[PDB]
């Protein structure tokens, strides 16, 4: 599912290597936006630019997109909410 | 009993009686026998057996275990190598970098060195069922998990607790502050590490903690 909809988003095809849940507040800030409940953080990385490609969903078991974060090697962020 | 080190065994042997553990095995046991789950059977326990219970220095708790094959080991944070470090893992061995002199990325992701030291590398979640987040969670591992946190609080003194992201300050959230030492961070994910997990010298400062109780230090670099 998950990486399906990455590549949708971002043309690019990629394995997500971890998923860490955060509460509302601790995205809030970073993301610009307040979800209505907990968020999965799950990452990849893009070898190709160099770039941590983040796909935060709610948690399980519905795993809904909510927003999607490309980061560059200095941690600046492209977001877009989904 | 197996898989599990006797000294923790021994000290944490009235929870495998009780009905919610009992409970838990048998969900545990249903998902294996149905799917993959991960860590293996045999690695789901590995904190319990790189070091004895007295001798924890340092604890990090982690949330689940990885969800890839061959990822988790059932330590936190840490991958079999020769997997690469994931995200989080990067950002860690990042900030050992500017935080402890001489440390070198080891070229792996294996945090056993670290275990067999007195660091517990614990997760609050146990297993999971592969490619599906959190999939274990509510099922007993949290309850097991707060046991093994409370007996540490209660039993040990002067250990120094580094708990990263709200998810880990809240289940550290009863360690009695009298005894103990809790540092805390936000998460070294990429979302968030650049925004206090980064330049937070959590290493360091363990160790200076440590050396107030005459406790030796954790070589952070013998990876």
């Amino acid at each position: 599912n998950l990486s399906d909809i990455i590549e949708k988003e971002t043309g690019k095809q990629l394995v997500i290597q971890e998923s860490i849940l955060m509460l509302p507040e601790e995205v809030e800030e970073v993301i610009g936006n307040k979800p209505e409940s907990d968020i999965l953080v799950h990452t990849a990385y893009d070898e190709s630019t160099d770039e941590n490609v983040m796909l935060l969903t709610s948690d399980a078991p519905e795993y809904k997109p909510w927003a999607l974060v490309i980061q560059d090697s200095n941690g600046e962020n492209k977001i877009k909410m989904l | 009993m197996e898989f599990f080190g006797e000294t923790w065994r021994r000290e944490l042997a009235a929870e495998f009686e009780k009905p919610y553990f009992k409970q838990l095995m048998s969900f545990v046991a249903d998902e294996r026998s149905r799917h993959t789950v991960y860590p293996p059977a045999d690695q789901v326990y590995s904190w319990t057996e790189m070091c004895d219970i007295q001798d924890v220095k340092v604890v990090i708790l982690g949330q689940d275990p990885y969800h890839g094959p061959n990822q988790a080991h059932g330590l936190c944070f840490s991958v079999q190598k020769p997997v690469p470090p994931p995200p989080s893992l990067v950002n860690i061995y990042k900030e050992l970098c500017t935080d402890i002199d001489g440390f070198k990325h080891p070229g792996h992701g294996d945090l056993s060195g670290w275990a067999k030291q007195g660091v517990l590398l614990l997760n609050a979640v146990l297993t999971v069922r592969a490619h599906q987040a959190n999939s274990h969670k509510d099922r007993g591992w949290e309850t097991f998990t707060d046991a093994v946190i409370k007996w540490l609080s209660v039993n040990r003194e002067g250990v120094v607790f580094l708990l990263w992201g709200s998810y880990a300050h809240k289940k550290g959230a009863t360690i009695d502050r009298k005894r103990h030492h809790v540092l805390q961070a936000v998460h070294p994910s990429p979302l968030s590490a650049h925004r206090g997990f980064l330049g937070c010298k959590h290493f360091s400062k363990a160790n200076g903690l440590l050396k107030l109780s005459g406790t030796e230090p954790i070589n952070w670099r013998a990876l």
